[PDB]
């Protein structure tokens, strides 16, 4: 079932997908802390040998360094507004908010595939040209929180 | 005139707009009919994010056209 997903590419590097499934049929939740930097711990679980608590900080170290070379240039960054130093002073700032803008950044940053079940699936959003199998799964919930996703080992 | 939007939850609605209309005034008729919040609307068009400030004429969105919506998401 997880290779046929049906994703429509709508701008440069981003694809929407509407599937009908149960998360916990195919992912195992590796829920994340409850404080403002979830995103960030989310990515680090899923990315990160040995993660930790304060793992996150390294996300946030190469989501700045992706912002100076592909924040100008990020549709998702005509929603903030703020030029690129006003935003990074704010995204590094202490338990501040992740988002899909981050999300769009990383995958060039890191090389990486990510891609966001907003919640049963509402709908998946893909930053990168890779598939589900090797990409960064995240789960987006309460319109407030970030989970990571794991495929279950019966579907790896 | 009419154009279709397609929602991020794959939804394809309808809506009654005019050649004028900013993309503003085309984000709070998106919230009237499905109460999806302008300021998380990333409005999208021939591989293009829509701006603000500018017209659907700006962008040649002639009648019929197809808009997709995809939601800025953050926590």
């Amino acid at each position: 079932f997880l290779r046929s997903l049906d994703w429509t590419q709508v701008i440069a590097g981003q694809y929407v997908s509407n599937p009908r499934f149960n998360i916990s049929d195919y992912f195992e939740i590796v829920r994340q802390p409850g404080d403002g930097n979830c995103f960030y711990h989310s990515i680090a679980e899923l990315t990160m040998p040995n993660k930790t608590d304060h793992s996150y900080h390294y996300i946030k170290r190469l989501t700045e360094s992706a912002a100076r070379k592909y924040y100008q240039e990020e549709p998702e960054a005509r929603l903030v507004g703020l030029s690129l130093e006003d935003y990074l002073k704010r995204m590094l700032s202490d338990n501040e908010w992740g988002s899909t803008l981050e999300a769009s950044m990383l995958a060039k940053e890191m090389g990486i595939t990510i891609i966001i079940w907003t919640v049963e699936v509402e709908a998946g959003i893909k930053f990168g040209d890779g598939d589900v199998f090797t990409a960064v799964n995240l789960l987006h919930s309460g319109q407030t929180h970030f989970d990571a996703l794991r495929i279950l080992p019966q579907f790896e | 005139m009419q154009i279709f939007v397609k929602t991020l939850t794959g939804k394809t609605i309808t809506l009654e707009v005019e050649p004028s209309d900013t993309i503003e005034n085309v984000k709070a008729k998106i919230q009237d009919k499905e109460g999806i919040p302008p300021d998380q609307q990333r409005l999208i068009f021939a591989g293009k994010q829509l701006e603000d400030g500018r017209t659907l004429s700006d962008y040649n969105i002639q009648k019929e056209s197809t808009l997709h919506l995809v939601l800025r998401l953050r926590g």
